[PDB]
């Protein structure tokens, strides 16, 4: 089991193509966006089925990590599964060490860390997956972003997968600071009407919002269609 | 058993009787406790018998691999060093060992004592073994510095007989030898039996 | 034809070919014959040495008491191959104190050149041994080609120009079956001639070893194989 | 024991959102009293200390992790770490040598949150004691628990905090033969820190 | 781990790594060493002078052992490691044997280390040609030394290595005489000279006395550039 | 292409094994003489450049009081082989007290040629690329060996390997005598390997070395005297 | 609770001859004060010109031997020829040795004949140490053999440095002879030694092998 | 069984100890030098079994002196007390050594310095230090002529009075010392003192 | 499995790796960073490469981390195995603060992270960290220190040198106008008329810079800080006002 041989070398360019293979298939996965209001945050996602035989209550793709932080991922669905399991794995580390939840930051940059374990270690290829990491913590609203490449950012709004371009100009001329987290959610909501053919249900998108101080949940169907109402 | 050793004007002589007992039984009286390292070096058995032997080996083949790669025999401060870190790597586990390491280098002649222990001085006079505090009484009390070789092996023959009479577990045949500015030599050996009416006369 | 690199890469004719590349290594080797009868194995071998001035390589060994063997192919195999059945019977007595049966280490040998024919970083062995014993059954001869096979026979030969030999054998191997010692060494002899392209037969070319149920294993000495030729 | 093989006297006390950390001031191998300047207070930042009482050298390696750790975490996060959760650290540190454990017997003290104080010792293997009165550990347990129990009060400017910290700490070591040699107490508010020697018996 | 045959044969017997190996240490500094009957002197190429850099925290010719120095031509990257288990070595030998490292001793240690990883599977060879000075100790005779990236070494009266070693190894062949004192230091300062014609500002050169190792000043190499450059010319006008 | 260390050749050699035994037609031409009084050895120097140390080129290394090594190939790979086969005879000595035959000894060096492979079954990943002879005394008397990177061996009465092979064996052939006192054996070594050398024979562009009971290594004074008989 | 040894007696005799060696030990065994067999031979010959003798534990002797028996094996197929008598009794310390801190139990004496055809006898402790001396004893009524055996067979030391000349050597119909005797006065004295005693006499002819009654009881 | 002592006067560091290396009853040596010298500017006593003793200070050297050449610049004093601390205190739970050290030296920009360093590795800076029985005397004896600013003839008679006491009221009272002095020229040796 | 493997760590008949060669090329895309070794300081300024306005820039750095008290870095090139080597290299300063009890001096640490570079560049098969160093700190050995390290892990002290994109203009730049005896002050202009100049974008813009600063407070302790937006400001304002005020003549 030698397996020792990086399959993500450097082209002649100085780019790293496996990785940019791996941007291109979050590329096509469907979208996901998030906000954060002056006052808490947002992340959405649509969660449209193949089929109605399919039980869209069975799977939810806005997961919650700890209390404080959820995550929304863009691109294939197995590998935001490992990295979810992973993250919980590193929270609970850090509970079980000091007994006081993981701040936000240190959440990512320990989720970033494992992302790029792939990009360099031999016999496997990065994560087909980015993910956008919500927060509210002791310093304030965040929200992350998490590439396969696996550097993160800090964004006020972002989105990715399927019609990135369009959401994402959606949000900076509709975006404004000292936004309130309602606004924000119905912001996303919009954003998702923009591109989402077909018509919005509360059984097609995926909504999770962070109060003040409070805890992430996910809303349920039954008051997300009372929001888009 | 008792083994000495001193560096003098001449070189170092090593002396040693050559009785083995268990408890307290003679196992024998003709053990070889002076062991052959190289034509220019010379240890000394004490304690265990077995260890002694065995370590002596080990250090021999190491001298002789020294002396392939670097074709240069090994000075006496290495070999020393070479056996009080090997005996040190074994430190716990119960060995026995102390052997004089006398010999000649290009820089003079060397002696040193090392021990299971890992211990390792540099003298100019030593001995080791059941009768040691006698050999020293007889050492210190003949030994100097300017004497010649025909009467420092007659010291050293002297010394040895008079651990042998006074310690039960010292005896046998007295083996003196001689380790020159060039190389070693057995100068004598003698049967402490005879040496003791040589030394008193019946009359 | 690229199903040729690596080992563990079956061809779609359904032939691995980097073994058949080992079992082609033992045709270069000299004539190694070896012919059975009930109580007596006998293995013979031709010397090749590589020039006037320099001497030959030594092709006939011996595992214990009971069992010898002939290679063919590279020598830095065979050692390895033989230093390992050596082992084997000399653990074998240890455990039981009684001598290793002919076959058991035979297919044992066969596995363990099996297991180098199936793995990515292994080689196959490219040594084919002709192990000649003795068992509770009498004598037996076996041949272990590098694929991890092994066969049993009443005569045989390999290594290069080792057709003729076989040939001639194939004429006479219906006698070894009730064969005396002596007879079994005079086929031995004129098995090997059939391969001399031409010389006369003589001590010097060839070594000739023989294992009996009364006898241990035993190389004939050069003069007494001489005496024998002179016949 | 082992815990008294250098012998320490270290208390902590809680006034109004003042917080005092006081100890003893000497080393000793059993009682040779090597050096009367001591230190088992080690200051890890503002209105955060750690008294670790028990064997020296235990100490001092904990000293040295802890701060390995805690600089890490100061450039991993950018916050000094808060009280409880350092104590929750050491807890854990401790207890990883749960069958190797370190000799020591650490008092936690230090100032945070909204100037909120917290203090807690702990076993040598991280049970910890979060108490809000007073904690005592070191070789004079028993005396200082007396002392504090009878000297203590609920809450305590910083001047009547120095004031009994000090009389406590200085009336239980007295009567301790393995502790004394001065005084070393913190004062800490959240405006300022204090640190004082003491004038002790030095018998 | 990773074993990878990196280093094979080519089918006509050459071992390719190691040749480009070797040509990796053409592209390094130019040294030279230069044994005198009572000093060895060591000189390179750069002494990382472009008017920025701060040098002030390393130097080329390198201290394995207060006993020893080394001149390394090719990766400087490679260059530490090698350094520092030679460093290592030549403490663990005063351990194990009272006695400090003879040059010889060091160089073959340096030698068969590079030799095992031009063999060694999964590793790259070390891109390096380093040469190796010091008084062998109790006998106050210098001695010059260079291993090769193919794990072969040998003694020299004087050597080169790095781009240009040719062309200083025939100025060595033709100028070499037995020098003492400041003389090895000038035919050590001509030999760079050959290549680095930019003299001064570039070259960093130290001398080993029996009692250790010491690099020249910046005033020093001046000196001694201005020195050659002014009887060069004299003696060229003259035969001329 | 990406052939494996271990691939057999469709004619059945290995590939690598042919490539190492290229390696030695490289290297310098070392030849060895048997005889009743013991045997010689001698192999070109190769001094490149008169700055080079003469003596500090060795190429015939002691592996044991009565085992020489001619070396050949690349001179790298065949100190391992050496310091293998001196810590090989020395633990024979450890293990019994008495010296390790020579047929054992190069049968030790040539059990270490094909260990060579990858997968972590052997840290070596290439044959070594030197063929030596070994040429020493004991019991069964003056004995020469010599090996090559197929990890194979043979005993011979006289041998050439290098660069000079095919000519050096051709000419030791046609007048290795069989009767050859020690005296006669050096000298026509001597002369084979004057032709072959390009640069002209000197006491330091060659290395003789006499088995006889004990090594010895020809010091250059000695080396002039044959020089001058041949 | 349990312990790795036993100690079964019997003793072991080795004499060395100027041109022979005769080594002789009982056929009995036993373990506390009861005989599990009266036909346990305590010598193996390990080569063709080596033969050891050994008393001790029976479990270790038994191992000790065929140990020794394969490396000897080992060591024909390697080097082509038969391991020499001091090349055996070096071996045999090694392998005593190497058992440092868990020994066999046994007590050796190797005898044999030498390259040279001399006989030679080595006698070993439980540890390795071991000499090459004319005759040796080992095992119960070793103690009990001793002093008859020196008093018979004394030759100035091999160590005096004006060597002092030799004793006559003794032929071989004295040197069995002397040896019915030790084992006689042996097992009249210790409840160990008897039943009957096996002497292998090596020569240049081969080794032969003669038995002896001793007492019963 | 070994004795050893500090002293830091005005600009030197004073170290002291007995040269008697015995067995059970016999000074097979009365030479015995211990007083090592890790740098041009250190001391290093040690006190404990004399193989452990050897190999630690040893050890500790190689790395001592692996620092100075990779770097360029030595070990100030401070930092070679600590590595040492540190390589003791982890061997002290997996492989005890059992020596007691006493570290001196004199670093420019500091001035000298003596440290107190256990076989448990607690480490100390102690103006003045003792290891061994003849602690009790040597320790009782500075304490009572001590000062901060001894000039080496006071060091050195001080020096001298404890060696007297500890031969007379000691019953292993070792017959040779030797002392050692860092200052500012450096890690030296003062003088030896025989008595027989 | 063997055709699957690059061979990263081999070297090409030029004699020199290539994959190191293309790690330099992807720091020469990356974002801009230079460092000037003052005399009473060091100062390093970064381009944020990624300048979305959408960022938050409210967290206080991206390209420049703190190592320890009295060193930091300042990163160009991939940022995730920046992120690794960082934390390696914070986790090696306090390996040496825990042995020896002080702090780590700043030469060794660029060389201990080095030597970790070199190691994926010689053996393993992995592919190199594609990142370039630049360190600034303080020691008591040789004060005020600057170092680079090329992602090759090789490293060299620089009086002032520039990291990643347009590297060379900025290097020219710096050649032409730094000078010895640099102060704080005068370092902080000339490394923002020198970023400025190399920037396609004149006047710039606080959000898309970094500005940090390595000096040694009045009390021996150096004291590392990175400016706020209004600070770089203020500072942006007195460069674009005081580059008019040399270049009216």
């Amino acid at each position: 089991s030698q397996y020792s041989f990086s399959l993500t070398t450097f082209s002649p360019s100085g780019k790293l193509v496996q990785i940019e293979h791996a941007l291109t298939a979050v590329g096509s996965g469907q979208t996901s966006l998030g906000i954060k209001a002056a006052n808490g945050v947002v992340i959405a996602t649509e969660k449209k089925l193949p089929s109605i035989l399919v039980d869209e209550a069975s799977v939810q793709k806005i997961q919650l990590l700890t209390p404080n932080i959820g995550v929304v991922y863009s691109g294939m669905g197995p590998d935001s599964r490992v990295l979810v399991r992973k993250s919980r794995k590193q929270a609970e580390q850090y509970y079980k060490l000091y007994k006081e939840p993981i701040p936000v930051t240190q959440l990512v940059r320990e989720t970033a860390a494992v992302m790029q374990e792939f990009t360099q270690s031999g016999g496997v290829r990065p994560f087909g997956v980015s993910l956008l990491i919500a927060g509210f913590d002791e310093n304030g609203p965040q929200l992350y972003q998490v590439d396969p490449s696996g550097s993160y950012f800090s964004w006020k709004a972002s989105a990715m997968g399927k019609n990135v371009s369009n959401a994402k100009t959606f949000l900076e001329k509709r975006y404004t600071d000292d936004m309130e987290l309602d606004d924000a959610v119905h912001t996303a909501i919009l954003t998702l009407k923009e591109g989402f053919e077909g018509q919005i249900s509360g059984k097609n998108i995926e909504i999770g919002i962070i109060g003040t101080d409070k805890k992430f949940r996910v809303l349920t169907p039954a008051e997300i269609d009372d929001y888009l109402g | 058993t008792t083994t000495l050793a001193f560096i003098f004007k001449h070189g170092v002589m090593v002396a040693a009787d050559s009785r083995a007992s268990m408890g307290g039984y003679i196992s024998s009286q003709s053990v070889k406790k002076i062991i052959e390292i190289n034509p220019y070096m010379l240890g000394t058995m004490a304690g265990g018998a077995a260890d002694c032997q065995f370590w002596h080996r080990n250090l021999g083949i190491k001298c002789r691999l020294h002396e392939l790669a670097n074709k240069r025999r090994i000075s006496v401060t290495g070999a020393s060093k070479l056996l009080a870190n090997i005996l040190y790597n074994y430190r716990g586990m119960g060995l026995s060992v102390g052997t004089m390491i006398a010999g000649w280098d290009e820089t003079g002649p060397g002696l040193y004592y090392v021990d299971s222990e890992g211990g390792r001085l540099k003298g100019m006079r030593f001995s080791v073994g059941s009768g040691s505090p006698y050999a020293y009484g007889v050492l210190d009390n003949g030994y100097k510095y300017d004497m010649t070789v025909e009467e420092a092996s007659e010291l050293a023959r002297r010394a040895i007989y008079h651990a042998t009479y006074r310690d039960g577990a010292s005896g046998g045949v007295v083996s003196v030898y001689h380790v020159g500015p060039d190389g070693w030599k057995k100068v004598t050996g003698d049967d402490v039996g005879d040496l003791h009416f040589q030394y008193y006369p019946v009359v | 034809n690229q199903y040729d690199t690596d080992v563990t890469t079956w061809s779609p004719a359904g032939r691995l070919f980097q073994v058949e590349y080992a079992m082609e290594a033992v045709k270069q080797g000299s004539a190694a014959i070896g012919l059975r009868s009930k109580t007596h194995v006998v293995l013979a071998c031709v010397n090749k040495a590589q020039s006037e001035l320099s001497s030959h390589q030594r092709k006939i060994f011996k595992v214990d008491d009971h069992i010898g063997v002939a290679i063919a192919g590279l020598t830095a195999d065979g050692r390895v191959l033989s230093r390992y059945m050596r082992s084997e019977c000399i653990n074998y007595g240890f455990t039981y104190e009684s001598s290793l049966p002919v076959g058991r280490l035979v297919v044992q040998l066969a596995d363990k050149a099996q297991v180098c024919t199936q793995r990515s970083w292994k080689r196959p062995y490219g040594v084919g041994l002709l192990v000649g014993g003795l068992d509770e059954s009498g004598a037996h001869l076996y041949y272990n080609c590098p694929s991890g096979n092994y066969f049993e026979y009443q005569a045989f030969a390999i290594g290069s120009r080792s057709q003729a030999a076989k040939t001639y054998l194939e004429r006479k191997f219906d006698t070894f079956d009730g064969a005396t010692r002596d007879e079994l060494i005079k086929h031995a002899l004129f098995s090997i001639k059939e391969t001399l392209q031409g010389e006369k037969l003589t001590s010097s070319v060839c070594t000739i070893s023989v294992v009996g149920v009364g006898e241990p294993f035993q190389t004939l000495d050069q003069q007494m194989v001489q005496d024998l030729i002179n016949s | 024991s082992i815990f008294e093989y250098n012998g320490s006297a270290t208390v902590a006390m809680v006034g109004k959102n003042c917080i005092a950390i006081g100890s003893d001031r000497r080393l000793g191998v059993q009682l040779q009293t090597i050096a009367t300047d001591f230190q088992r207070i080690f200051q890890i930042h503002d209105r955060l200390f750690i008294g670790l009482s028990g064997l020296g050298s235990d100490a001092q390696t904990l000293y040295q992790r802890l701060v390995f750790r805690h600089k890490l975490y100061q450039l991993r996060e950018e916050r000094d770490m808060k009280p409880e959760t350092f104590a929750n650290l050491v807890s854990a540190i401790l207890y990883e040598k749960r069958f190797g454990p370190y000799f020591c017997q650490p008092v936690i003290a230090g100032l945070g949150d909204d100037n909120k104080p917290f203090i807690c010792t702990m076993d040598s293997i991280g049970a910890k004691e979060l108490a809000k009165d007073f904690v005592v550990a070191g070789t004079a347990s028993e005396s200082l628990y007396g002392a504090c129990e009878s000297m203590y009060k609920p809450d305590m400017e910083p001047e009547e905090l120095f004031e009994t910290v000090s009389q406590a700490l200085q009336a239980s070591v007295d009567r301790d033969c393995l502790s004394g040699w001065g005084g070393h107490v913190y004062i800490v508010t959240p405006t300022e820190i204090k640190e004082h020697i003491l004038k002790g018996r030095m018998d | 781990r990773y074993d990878r045959a990196i280093t094979v044969f080519s089918p006509d017997g050459h071992l390719f790594q190691v040749e480009y190996a070797l040509e990796a240490v053409r592209k390094g500094n130019a040294a030279v060493g230069v044994r005198g009957t009572d000093t060895v002197v060591l000189g390179v190429e750069k002494k990382s002078a472009a008017k920025l850099q701060d040098s002030r925290s390393v130097r080329k010719i390198v201290n394995l052992d207060n006993h020893i120095a080394l001149a390394c031509a090719g990766l400087k990257a490679d260059a530490r490691v090698l350094i520092n288990k030679a460093r290592i070595e030549c403490q663990s030998h005063k351990l194990t044997l009272e006695d400090p490292v003879t040059v010889e001793y060091i160089t073959r240690y340096i030698a068969g280390l590079q030799q095992k990883y031009t063999q060694s599977g999964g590793v790259r060879p070390f891109g390096l040609s380093t040469l190796i000075v010091g008084f062998d100790p109790y006998t106050d005779v210098p001695a010059l030394y260079q291993t090769d990236p193919s794990g072969t070494f040998s003694a020299w009266k004087a050597n080169a290595t790095g781009r240009n070693s040719n062309s200083i190894r025939e100025f060595l062949e033709k100028n070499y005489k037995e020098t003492s004192g400041q003389e090895t230091v000038k035919l050590a300062i001509r030999a760079l000279l050959e290549v680095v014609e930019s003299g001064g500002k570039n070259l960093e050169v130290a001398v080993m006395r029996k009692e250790g190792l010491h690099q020249l000043e910046e005033s020093e190499i001046d000196a001694i550039v201005a020195e050659i450059e002014a009887e060069k010319a004299a003696a060229e006008a003259a035969k001329k | 292409y990406d052939r494996g260390v271990n691939t057999f050749s469709p004619e059945g050699r290995l590939f690598q094994v042919e490539y190492a035994i290229e390696a030695i037609k490289l290297g310098s031409t070392a030849i060895g003489i048997k005889t009743k009084e013991g045997v010689v050895l001698a192999v070109e120097k190769r001094i490149t450049s008169p700055l080079l140390e003469p003596s500090s080129v060795e190429k015939i290394m002691e592996i044991d009081d009565h085992i020489g090594c001619a070396m050949s190939g690349l001179i790298a790979d065949a100190r391992t082989l050496v310091e293998h086969a001196r810590v090989e005879t020395q633990n024979h000595r450890f293990s019994y007290g008495e010296p390790m035959t020579v047929e054992s000894t190069t049968q030790a060096l040539c059990d270490l040629a094909l260990r060579f492979g990858e997968g972590d079954e052997e840290s070596m990943s290439r044959p070594f690329g030197v063929s030596l002879l070994i040429a020493g005394h004991d019991e069964n008397g003056p004995s020469l060996y010599y090996t090559d990177p197929s990890g194979t061996f043979w005993q011979c009465s006289a041998k050439a390997i290098g660069s000079g092979s095919e000519g050096a064996d051709s000419s030791l052939q046609e007048q290795f005598r069989k009767d050859l006192s020690f005296q006669e054996a050096e000298t026509i070594a001597l002369s084979i390997l004057k032709q072959v050398m390009e640069e002209k024979l000197t006491p330091n562009n060659v290395d003789i070395a006499k088995v006889s009971p004990t090594y010895h290594l020809y010091s250059p004074s000695e080396v002039e005297a044959v020089i001058g008989r041949l | 609770n349990w312990s790795p040894y036993d100690f079964n007696g019997g003793t072991c005799v080795a004499v060395a001859g100027a041109d022979y060696c005769v080594i002789a030990a009982d056929t009995r065994m036993s373990t506390g004060y009861n005989i599990l067999t009266r036909d346990y031979s305590k010598i193996c010959k390990l080569a063709e010109k080596s033969v050891l003798a050994s008393s001790g534990f029976q479990a270790d002797v038994r191992a000790l031997q065929k140990h020794l028996d394969a490396r000897h094996l080992i060591y024909q197929h390697q080097h082509n020829k038969q391991m020499s008598c001091p090349a055996m009794a070096q071996l045999l310390s090694n392998t005593l040795y190497y058992k440092r801190f868990f020994p066999y139990y046994a007590f050796n004496v190797l005898g044999g004949l030498d390259n040279e055809g001399k006989g030679c006898v080595f006698t070993y402790d439980a540890v390795g140490s071991y000499e090459k001396v004319g005759y040796s004893s080992q095992g119960s009524g070793a103690k009990l053999i001793m002093p008859f055996l020196d008093n018979q067979l004394k030759s100035p030391s091999p160590l005096l440095i004006p060597a002092q000349d030799a004793v006559t050597p003794l032929s071989e119909s004295e040197a069995i002879d002397l040896v019915r005797t030790a084992f006689a006065s042996a097992t009249e004295r210790d409840i160990y030694t008897g039943d009957k005693l096996e002497i292998l006499v090596l020569n240049k002819e081969g080794l032969r092998r003669e038995y002896m009654e001793l007492r019963l009881d | 069984m070994e004795c050893v002592f500090g002293l830091v006067g005005n600009g030197f560091a004073i170290i002291a100890a007995d040269t008697s290396a015995v067995n059970s009853i016999l000074v097979h040596k009365t030479n015995e030098d211990k007083i090592m010298k890790l740098d041009s500017h250190k001391l290093m006593g040690a006190s404990g079994e004399a193989g452990d003793r050897v190999q630690f200070t040893e050890f500790v050297q190689k790395n001592v002196s692996l620092y100075q050449f990779r770097n360029g610049i030595p070990l100030t004093t401070a930092a070679a007390a600590n590595f040492t601390r540190g390589e003791l205190a982890t061997a002290l739970r997996k492989n005890p050594y059992s020596v007691n050290i006493i570290l001196a030296g004199f670093d420019q920009d500091t001035g000298p310095s003596l440290y107190f360093i256990d076989y448990i590795a607690t480490l100390h800076k102690v103006d003045k230090a003792a290891f061994g029985y003849g602690s009790y005397f040597a320790l009782a004896m500075m304490d009572r002529h001590y000062r901060s600013d001894m000039s080496v003839d006071e060091a050195i008679k001080l020096v001298d009075e404890c060696i007297a006491e500890i031969r007379t009221r000691l019953v292993v009272a070792p017959p040779n010392f030797v002392i050692k002095i860092v200052d500012k020229d450096g890690a030296r040796e003062f003088a030896w003192r025989q008595s027989i | 499995s063997r055709r699957y493997d690059s061979r990263t760590t081999i070297f090409s008949p030029e004699g020199r790796l290539y994959q190191v060669e293309y790690a330099m090329e992807a720091i020469g895309n990356a974002g801009s960073a230079i460092g000037i070794l003052a005399k009473d300081g060091v100062v390093l300024i970064g381009e944020k490469k990624v300048t979305s306005k959408l960022l938050q820039t409210s967290t206080s750095t991206e390209k420049m981390y703190k190592i320890d008290d009295h060193v930091a870095c300042a990163v160009a090139g991939i940022m995730s195995d920046a992120n690794i080597l960082i934390n390696t290299a914070r986790v090696q300063a306090q390996r040496y603060t825990f042995s020896y009890q002080e702090p780590m001096p700043v030469e060794q640490l660029v060389q201990s992270l080095c030597d970790t570079k070199q190691g994926y560049t010689q053996f393993g098969g992995l592919r190199p960290f594609g990142v370039s160093f630049l360190f600034a700190g303080w020691d008591k050995n040789y004060g005020f220190q600057l170092y680079m390290s090329d992602p090759s892990g090789n490293y060299g002290g620089w009086k002032a040198t520039a990291i990643g994109a347009n590297n060379q203009a900025a290097q020219s730049m710096l050649k032409q106008d730094y000078k010895d005896d640099v102060t704080r002050e005068d370092a902080v202009k000339l490394a923002l008329k020198v970023l400025s100049k190399t920037m396609d974008s004149t006047s710039l813009t606080s959000e898309k810079l970094e500005l940090a600063e390595v000096y040694l407070l009045p009390s021996g302790k150096v004291k590392y800080q990175v400016h706020s937006p209004e600070s770089l400001n203020r500072l942006l304002t007195e460069s674009g006002l005081t580059q008019p005020a040399a270049e009216t003549s």
